[PDB]
RNA sequence: CCUUCUCAAACAUUCUGUUUGGUAGUGAGUGAUACUCUUUGGAGUUAACUUGAAAUUGCCUUAAA
């Protein structure tokens, strides 16, 4: 179907055409082990579901109806930040401790500057594959980003360890992303043709 | 692929289970030697879970009592130690969800303490025993054309007289009476019963069946305990409910 | 598909909320459209009781989940308690395939078979799913039928049961009936009698008949967990019975079957062990 | 030309030599494997060494595990230079205690204590301490 | 009567009755069916790995 | 009984040795070394003996720590389900009359979740100089807090009977913590002949109080373990052979 | 990629008193004062302080696919 061939030719064009370095920094995604560890850590701080939010609302209403210290009886909240504009606002403040970035945002321009702004402000960041995986913990179809402005003291050591692991696995391993433009892969038939030509030109 | 993290967690859980087995065997040897001056506790203990859940504790007192061990999966990371594997092979509790009756005794009580995490324990009702015998009865064969090495279902009452009749045992109702009464030569009936293979609590892997399995694992975590203290009382779940669920 | 999405998203609480917000389809409208003239619904009852008594006896296995077996055993115990309280039994026929039964239902005849309570192999060659659907349809039909039969008699439904009685023998004594002459002769047979039974004889198939006839019943199996001060008879089938009390009558189990098939109360001197019984003298 | 010998560190507890052999064997055959341990205790020192029969397999396994977080430890590995002659790294076990006495006659140690009391008194007097008796 | 040994299977009798009534079709149980090999291929995410 | 005049002369000599002039805080510590043929049966044992004392030795300790950077504090631990019942006010209202106060109460579940990450485990345990714990939880502590806490007597948990009658009679725990603070000097019993009790800083107690405490400790030790010999010393000071019993050697 | 021993007895009724038992730790490093023995072969202990669970080489499977 024409949409299938259209998307396939679009992927083939994205693979064949040369890419500026600011693009193609995506697909240098965090390794599946560190990514699974980051998701196991983020899962503890998923945003509250609407049913739990209504339960907390009824609890605070019952407390105000008889108790004191209105809206203060509840514990401090602890949930991953996920709003794109809210995430960018957390940077350059700077309360953010980490900033995940989906590699597969449909508008590539929306997130191309996020790694550069994070490198400018120094906030740790990584490009996890798949916006849907970031959205599953967010209780939303897609979020394209995730961050942790605060964390429980018991998890602070695991958070620092995950930050150092992400740095060693990405910030140093992919320092060459500034250069070496991607997208240079040739087609299979053209590759075989050039190989046979180079072989015949100087070999039997 | 071994997936190093898995083998590491397995080695750690196995080392913990081995340390617990050593701590239990030390107390067992100290009790067999009657060197009670240093034992952490001077008496056996047992506990009964009941429906946040209600709980109670009572000394075993050494009185014999019927029990129906039921093999259960887990702990997930613990490969079976050879000692626990031998203690289970003595009870013929292979093929998890297998069950077998046992005559509790002071000599047998410590053995349950080592396999306690591996198997739930309780006191089935006599109706539960009648259901377990009438639903999944099976019998070993010998001599007797079409061939001896073949298990046969427990239907013909006459075979119970042809085999167990030297003891005076009669049709399966007599075996049920000998089991509920804990009468003489009850162990021969246990060997002759071909311990029942209870069906797994639910077939599934569907979404609704996955939710059912999640609720079952949650209830199991709420019920089962792994204190590994070597002195915690053995759990005594209401086996009648587990049998009504599995049967 | 919604539950699969809730399970794949990791929000198990949403899956529980979705499972709570649903209800199983009811067949009662099909039971009404398919069987007008409720006695016409009784005309087809024979298949329902047969399929239910069959499914109740088989061991729990995959594709059963045992909940269907429990509902079948419950409906069977309820139908048996109703047949006993109303003394509707009229004929019996033991068979190698099971103990056949017959009883009037507002004057309609209703034959049914009771499988023996023994383990049975599953060939697995049959299409079990169609049997399960037929069992569900027959269960809804027999449930509506028992509800109408209980409302007609004024008995509370579903009948209450003492849980302690279920833990002993789980027999017909469970689900005691109560309100919110007798058929003469088949009803109130063996009146004022208090039978006893040896362990070797079946307790369920025999106690239900003596109870439908109104005679009292006691079993040695009840003594395994726990008076015999009023027993007037003691069924026994052992090859060599232990020394009997001189004042108590003794008879083989078969004597009840011919007495129900005839109702003449044939002399006790017949069917005395070890003497051979008449082959069957079957009603049919 | 890096040797097939490999160094490892920050191993989580329970990552004994059997585990390092079972895991690294999937990458290929290894001529030897060992793990450091305290001489006075069986606990691991959280570092060890390994040797692959094929030098390329050593660097290939090192490329993947160089930053493989595991049990909260940021595992690290660095291929050793040429040779390096993997060393003793004895597989120490928890040494049992063993008594070696008393063997001398009690009168001798009693006289030795009676002499050592006056010796310590003279020694503390040598330090200027005024303690007596 | 205690000597009685049950014979046959009631499930086969109920199936034969349902077939004699005509309410249900009867046939040999079906097995897994596939007229083609269902060719598998490596994912591009793995095929590009070096 | 050991002569009291000899202990008086020994404490006076220790006061002279410490009067010679943060190294002084290390040099001011007092101890009573003691020897035995085989302590604890040769088997390791972290259990501490609660030696009797005629005075509240901990009170001067806290009174000196209040002016010191050491910031003396008393940790408390209870059954994991019991933390919900033990509000801090329930201890505050009862202990303010005596002037003692517990800096914090900690559930045993907290040790496995928030006080892991050994750096934090040492940063938290270091703040307290007198740990306390329930009789049941104390056996699980070494697996949780680790063995570093047991290296120092200040960090080792002390048993407390929260459940004299089962199911959380608070008055038992209250009187138990009171007696543990005012009339007890816990000390470990390690492997080998060597042993010593931590008498605390020499400056705190009056010399007669130190003499009476050393006398009661030597009496209890002779009654219990048949100590082969006894000594007392300032941290840097050579051991003083104030007393010894040759008769114990005959059983060697 | 698991998670740790979270109570047992005796006199005693004291609105909890008393006594007994039960407790093997991440490793490395810096370092002061000493004890026991043991036969110089040196093993067991004894104030003190640093740390990213840091580190260069001491002769049973329906928790599947």
């Amino acid at each position: 179907p024409e949409y299938v061939r259209v998307q396939r030719q679009k992927k083939i064009l994205s693979i064949r055409l040369k890419v500026p370095p600011t693009i193609a920094q995506f697909q240098y995604t965090l390794d599946r082990n560190t990514a699974a560890e980051t998701f196991k850590l983020f899962n503890k701080y998923r945003p509250e579901t609407a049913a739990e939010k209504k339960e907390r609302l009824t609890k605070e209403a019952a407390a105000v109806a008889e108790g004191k210290s209105k809206q203060d009886a509840s514990p401090k909240p602890y949930a991953v930040k996920y709003g794109l504009n809210h995430v960018v606002a957390l940077i350059e403040n700077k309360k953010a401790k980490l900033v995940l970035i989906a590699n597969d945002v449909d508008p590539i321009e929306l997130v191309v500057f996020l790694p550069a702004l994070c490198k400018k402000m120094g906030v740790p960041y990584a490009i996890v594959k798949g916006k849907a995986r970031l959205g599953t913990l967010v209780n939303q179809k897609t979020s394209a980003v995730a961050a942790l402005t605060e964390v429980r003291a018991e998890d602070e050591a695991a958070l620092a360890k995950l930050v150092s692991t992400i740095d060693a696995n990405f910030a140093d391993k992919y320092d060459e992303v500034k250069k070496h433009w991607g997208g240079g892969i040739l087609g299979n038939k053209a590759q075989a043709k050039m190989d046979k030509r180079a072989k015949n030109s100087d070999s039997a | 692929f071994v997936r190093a993290e898995s083998i590491v967690a397995k080695t750690l859980a196995t080392s913990r289970e081995k340390e617990r087995i050593k701590r239990v065997s030390i107390l067992e040897d100290k009790k067999a030697k009657n060197e009670t001056q240093h034992i952490a506790s001077g008496k056996d203990f047992i506990l009964k879970i009941t429906e946040g859940l209600i709980r109670e504790k009572t000394t075993y007192d050494g009185k014999p009592a019927l029990l129906f061990i039921v093999r259960v999966r887990g702990p997930l990371a613990v490969n079976i130690p050879n000692k626990a594997f031998k203690i289970l092979s003595l009870l013929r509790l292979v093929e998890t969800n297998t069950g077998v009756f046992v005559k509790l005794t002071k000599n047998v009580y410590p053995l349950l303490k080592v396999i306690a995490p591996y198997v739930v324990i309780g006191k089935p009702s006599l109706s539960s025993i009648r259901s377990l015998i009438q639903k999944r009865g099976r019998i070993i064969y010998k001599g007797e054309n079409e061939a001896e090495p073949h298990e046969i279902v427990l239907n013909d009452n006459n075979i119970v007289e042809e085999q167990l009749g030297d003891h005076g045992i009669i049709c399966v109702e007599d075996i049920i009476h000998e089991i509920a009464t804990m009468g003489e030569s009850f162990s021969v009936c246990n060997f002759f019963l071909q311990p029942f293979k209870l069906n797994r609590e639910v077939s599934g892997f569907g979404s609704l069946n996955r939710l059912r399995k999640i609720k079952q694992r949650e209830a199991e975590s709420r019920t089962r305990q792994f204190s590994n203290a070597a002195t915690a009382p053995v759990i005594e779940v209401d086996i009648d409910s587990l049998l009504a669920k599995l049967n | 598909r919604k539950l699969t999405r809730a399970l794949g998203r990791g929000e198990v609480s949403s899956a529980k909320r979705l499972e709570e917000n649903r209800d199983s389809y009811t067949l009662d409208h099909i039971i009404k459209e398919r069987y007008p003239s409720f006695p016409d619904a009784i005309r087809d009852i024979d298949d329902a009781l047969n399929m239910l008594f069959l499914f109740s006896n088989l061991p729990s296995t995959n594709q059963v989940s045992s909940k269907i077996i429990n509902d079948a055993q419950k409906i069977c115990n309820q139908w048996l308690a109703y047949v006993a309280k109303e003394r509707l039994v009229r004929k019996v026929f033991v068979s190698i395939k099971g103990v056949y039964y017959q009883a009037n239902i507002k004057g309609e005849e209703v034959r049914w078979l009771v499988p023996f309570k023994f383990p049975e192999n599953i060939p697995s060659d049959v299409d079990f799913r169609i049997m399960l659907t037929f069992l569900e349809f027959y269960s809804t039909l027999l449930h509506f039928v028992l509800y109408k039969l209980y409302t007609d008699s004024g008995l509370i439904y579903p009948p209450k049961l003492d849980l302690k009685k279920d833990k002993i023998i789980s027999g017909l004594s469970s689900y005691i009936l109560e309100s919110r002459k007798y058929d003469s002769p088949v009803a109130s047979l063996f009146s004022a009698f208090v039978f006893y039974v040896s362990r070797e004889v079946p307790i369920d198939i025999l106690e239900f008949l003596i109870l439908s006839c109104g005679g009292n019943v006691i079993s040695e199996a009840a003594m395994d967990q726990i008076d015999m001060s009023k027993v007037t008879h003691q069924i026994v089938d052992r090859p060599v019975l232990k020394n009997k009390v001189a004042g108590r009558t003794y008879i083989q189990p078969q004597w009840i079957f011919d007495c129900i098939n005839k109702g003449e109360l044939v002399p006790a001197n017949k069917y005395l062990p070890g003497e051979a019984l008449p082959p069957h003298l079957s009603p049919w | 030309e890096y040797s097939g010998i490999i160094y490892v560190s920050r191993l989580p507890h329970g990552f004994h030599e059997k585990e390092l052999s079972k895991y690294f064997a999937q990458f290929g055959d290894l001529k030897e494997v060992r793990l450091a341990r305290n001489k006075k205790t069986g606990n691991s020192r959280h570092y060890g060494f390994l040797e692959f029969v094929n030098k390329e397999d050593a660097m290939i396994a090192q490329e993947s595990m160089n930053n493989y977080l595991l049990m909260g430890h940021l595992l690290q590995v660095r291929v050793l230079p040429k040779g390096a002659k993997i060393e003793k790294l004895y597989k120490y076990k928890k040494r049992v205690l063993v008594e070696k006495g008393i063997t001398k006659p009690v009168k001798q140690l009693k006289d030795n204590m009676k002499q050592k009391h006056e010796e310590r008194i003279k020694k503390l007097a040598k330090s200027g301490i005024e303690f007596k008796w | 009567l205690r000597k009685l040994k049950p014979e046959g299977n009631l499930l086969y009798d109920t199936v034969r009755k349902l077939q004699s009534s005509g309410k249900v079709e009867t046939r040999v149980p079906v097995r897994k069916g596939r007229k083609y090999k269902q060719k598998i291929t490596e994912k591009w995410t793995h095929k590009d790995f070096k | 009984a050991i002569p009291r005049e000899r202990v008086i002369k020994a404490v006076n000599e220790l006061i002279k040795f410490t009067s010679k002039p943060e190294e002084e805080l290390k040099k001011d510590l007092q101890l009573i070394v003691v020897n035995n043929k085989s302590f604890t049966g040769t088997s390791k044992s972290f259990k501490l003996k609660l030696l009797n004392v005629k005075h509240s030795f901990y009170k001067p300790w806290k009174e000196a720590s209040a002016t010191a950077v050491k910031d003396f504090k008393v940790l408390l631990i209870l059954k994991d389900s019991d933390i919900k019942k033990v509000s801090e006010d329930d201890l505050f209202d009862q202990l303010d009359s005596e002037g003692i106060k517990v800096d914090e109460i900690i559930c045993g579940k907290d040790l496995k979740t928030v006080y892991k990450a050994y750096e934090a485990r040492n940063a938290f345990i270091s703040q307290f100089s007198l740990i306390l714990a329930d009789d049941s939880i104390v056996t699980s502590l070494p697996k949780l807090m680790g063995g570093k806490a047991y290296n120092k007597v200040e960090t080792t948990p002390i048993s407390i009977r929260t459940h004299a009658n089962k199911e959380f009679s608070l008055t038992t725990l209250t009187n138990n913590i009171k007696k543990v603070y005012m009339n007890q000097l816990p000390v470990k019993l390690p492997r080998g002949t060597t042993l010593n009790v931590h008498l605390g800083n020499l400056e705190w107690l009056r010399p007669e109080e130190f003499v009476d405490n050393v006398e009661l400790i030597s009496e209890q030790l002779i009654k219990a373990y048949q100590i082969r010999s006894i000594f007392i010393k300032t941290n840097r000071s050579p051991v003083l052979p104030l007393y010894y019993n040759q008769d114990v050697l005959d059983e060697l």
